[PDB]
């Protein structure tokens, strides 16, 4: 997107890429799970916005102790993905006791 | 609770004494237990080898961690060595907790 003279003007990059990686080795502060926001919306018709990514660490305070760490997603492998490229990623969940969806 | 690794089969005791040598005994039956022994004590070396599984860390944080360090300024007496008498100290109590992992 451009914004020139109060015209919006939006035109594809087709050499533009986007990096995407996974921890599959857990060595990132674990977001999911905290009940936030930024879901695939329950309805399939409408398109959603993907949620900013940034952790906490240990503080005293408003300051940063000795231990608090700062992890740079950069310093991972991610993947580039120009228009065309695709990503596909498998996983198999550990063994977990069932729900009881019962009374 | 006083921390360590807590075994059902932990390694056994290792008992030993020195076997009694009696003195001199009566020239004529005592039905008596000989009270009289000779008075010895044993020394020598003793080896223990302990083989020990590492888990080496694999952080994957960016800003350097918290090391345990010997000061760098000047003492008198280097920690964790012998004094000018031949008396060796541990100056201080070192546990195991310095490198940081996420939660």
């Amino acid at each position: 997107v451009t914004q020139n003279e109060g015209t919006k003007t939006i035109a594809n990059n087709l050499t533009s890429t986007i990096q995407v990686f996974t921890d599959s080795e857990y060595q990132l502060p674990y977001v999911l799970g905290s009940a936030h926001q930024g879901c695939l919306p329950p309805f399939p018709a409408d398109v959603f916005m993907i949620p900013q990514y940034g952790y906490l660490t240990l503080n005293n305070g408003s300051q940063a102790v000795g231990r608090s760490s700062f992890y740079c997603l950069e310093y991972f492998p991610s993947q580039m993905l120009r228009t065309g490229n695709n990503f596909q990623f498998t996983y198999t969940f550990e063994d977990v006791p069932f729900h009881s969806s019962y009374a | 609770l006083m921390g360590g690794f807590g075994l059902k089969h932990p390694p056994p005791q290792i008992l030993i004494k020195n076997t009694p040598v009696p003195a001199d005994p009566p020239t004529t039956f005592n039905q008596s237990k000989l009270n009289s022994f000779i008075t010895q004590y044993s020394t020598g070396q003793v080896s223990v080898e302990i083989e020990w599984e590492l888990q080496k860390e694999n952080s994957k944080r960016w800003n350097p961690e918290i090391q345990y360090t010997s000061n760098y300024y000047k003492s008198t007496s280097v920690d964790f060595a012998v004094n000018t008498e031949g008396v060796y100290s541990e100056p201080r109590p070192i546990g195991t907790r310095y490198l940081t992992r996420n939660l």
